[PDB]
DNA sequence: TCATCCCCTTGGCGGTTAAAACGCGGGGGACAGCGCGTACGTGCGTTTAAGCGGTGCTAGAGCTGTCTACGACCAATTGAGCGGCCTCGGCACCGGGATTCTGAT
DNA sequence: TTTTGTTTTTTTCTGTCTCGTGCCTGGTGTCTTGGGTGTA
DNA sequence: TACACCCAAGACACCAGGCACGAGACAGAAAAAAACAAAA
């Protein structure tokens, strides 16, 4: 599960803070529900451009369409950084 | 000397800001239980159900019960009216497109 | 996850990915991507909950602090509109028609 | 039998009051029941179904998260 | 096809089943399944059609006689209910208490 | 451009064979034939993603008939289905 | 090795636990009516940008060849999460002190 | 008591409907072998 | 979880009506008069 990242990513925003059990349940069904509503985006945009490959491209496009706004132009920014610098 | 009596509309506004305050279960839960074992038995007989399942089901009628209030008392100020009435449910209903 | 400068996971969104059954290839910077987001997302959301927690003299995230931080937030209540809580409640709202003229 | 009169009134009136609502009518109780009822039979007939789909005779908590996702009515907290 | 005694291809659904990106494997008796089901849908979307466009003195099939012979049936409004059909208008309602007297 | 406008028009011809269809009737059945198809395929691989199987039999788009058609369309649904996989295992 | 009493332990008939439907005091306003109020319904006159039909200009995806490198699949290597074990404390519940809208004067 | 919506009855061209018909593309037998169930 | 088993995926070889291109025609909107119940 989602468990030891999302409680890493809290320590990193807030250094003094926990997190109950019901709450990091929360946080992962949310984890999962991006993750899958992302990947059914990603594979409607390949099987719509006869593409049977998903690239960082269908991801972003992924994002900008269920995102909305700030949100998504944050999210398009942190993947293409990641992106760039995981590719160096 | 007479005892105290709040009028009428005083401790319905103090229950709205508990009840909007706090996120308890407002619905037993032996009754709920009994119900969904019931209504589960009319697709199925001899039908097992774990703690976690019945807990999902009883939040999820509970939030779709405080929404469906919210656009009967939203349905009731619009037309002049501080009471609800089913009217309002059934035009919420209508609207949302259940009906 | 330790070259890209990620917290989440890439090796297991990679797998994900490919045994979801979404495509026949699958690339090397989708996963990144994914992952990314998914981190921003969990950033904000984790961010948020500390605020409200915060703000009512908590130290534990509870799933009040989650509703009352994704409610407040316009752009969260967006991306989660059908989308309930489990014990997060409601927020706490009352009609100016409803109060004591 | 007779199980929905387990929702009686005053678990009605404090859902009332959660939402907001300051009066509530008399005919009120009856619609909410019967709502409920509606809405409880919709989502246990597509757990069963995904519980049977598994060949299983315990409904687990991921059918009814996966029954109210197929609806529209998308739950946290119970994926564990 | 003809072996199931439907009229709708069996080989074309089961490639589109095998490319839709939808598992890994697809069983033989899934697209004679689903072919069966969709024949049964056009066949009585179709019948309904064609009653409303005999009720409308036409040989064929317009947008606004399908419109008419979805709505109208109850089961099948449920199944469309988020589907807007181009060029079919709506049914023809009038509230009581708009009408005179 | 492949489209099921043959197998409507027969299906047509079946259940009423003095009756034709127009070009925009025609689209809407289609889009109407593509939707039911992507929606019980994706309830099938959900169903079948679900319980861990990598194969989607009748059993899976049985389920996914039942859950997606509702009462009388769906039992009819499951009773040609039935049939028309008797008739083509026979 | 292949018949009575009688002490009392297993069956069914009697007791407390946490809130609301009658029973009553009762009143704020929905319903129906009085009465004031003004924006445009419908018809006319007048003006115009969409419709239909051409008429002339211009680019970019559909489709066809060419070249390519990270994607898939194979043998070694290896590292911290899970399960489990051990430590540690935040706040729900208790009870009292301090604070506070609300009705009656 | 008189003016105005609603329903019935002629043709007449009018957008469309099935027939006539050629190319080929997807509509059928036959060998192999084997992996997904059938039943236990 | 185990032993068995049998029609499909693949591939070779052979074969038949769809579908769009025209055409004679086919039920019908319109053009227009004339006529009955209900509304104002």
């Amino acid at each position: 599960s989602y468990s030891i990242y999302v409680y890493k990513v809290l320590k990193q925003v807030h250094p003094d803070t926990g997190i109950s059990s019901k709450a990091m349940g929360i946080m992962n069904s949310f984890v999962n529900d991006i993750f899958e509503r992302i990947a059914g985006e990603a594979s409607r945009l390949a099987h719509y451009n006869k593409r049977s490959t998903i690239t960082s491209r269908e991801i972003q496009t992924a994002v900008r369409l269920l995102l909305p706004g700030e949100l998504a132009k944050h999210a398009v920014s942190e993947g293409t950084k990641a992106v760039t610098k995981y590719t160096s | 000397k007479k005892p105290h009596r709040y009028r009428p509309g005083t401790v319905a506004l103090r229950e709205i800001r508990r009840y909007q305050k706090s996120t308890e279960l407002l619905i037993r839960k032996l009754p709920f239980q009994r119900l969904v074992r019931e209504i589960a038995q009319d697709f199925k007989t001899d039908l097992r159900f774990q703690s976690a399942a019945i807990g999902a089901l009883q939040e999820a009628s509970e939030a779709y019960l405080v929404g469906l209030f919210e656009d009967t008392n939203l349905c009731a100020i619009h037309a002049k009216r501080v009471t609800i009435m089913p009217k309002d449910i059934q035009l919420a209903r209508r609207i949302r497109g259940e009906r | 996850s330790s070259r890209a400068g990620l917290q989440f996971p890439v090796g297991r969104v990679h797998r994900l990915l490919r045994k979801g059954n979404y495509s026949e290839r699958v690339g090397a910077g989708a996963p990144v991507y994914l992952a990314a987001v998914l981190e921003y997302l969990t950033a904000e959301i984790l961010e948020l909950a500390g605020n409200a927690a915060r703000d009512n003299k908590k130290t534990r995230i509870i799933p009040r602090h989650l509703q009352l931080a994704i409610r407040n937030d316009e752009e969260l209540n967006k991306l989660l509109g059908r989308v309930t809580i489990a014990q997060g409640g409601v927020l706490p709202n009352i009609q100016a028609v409803l109060l004591p003229k | 039998r007779d199980n929905i009169q387990g929702i009686t009134k005053p678990a009605i009136r404090r859902l009332a009051r959660r939402g907001g609502v300051k009066r509530i009518s008399g005919l009120i109780y009856e619609e909410t029941r019967g709502v409920l009822k509606v809405f409880l039979e919709n989502v246990i007939r597509d757990a069963v179904t995904y519980t049977e789909h598994a060949k299983r005779k315990t409904v687990t908590a991921m059918d009814v998260v996966y029954a109210l996702k197929r609806q529209g009515r998308t739950l946290y907290g119970f994926g564990g």
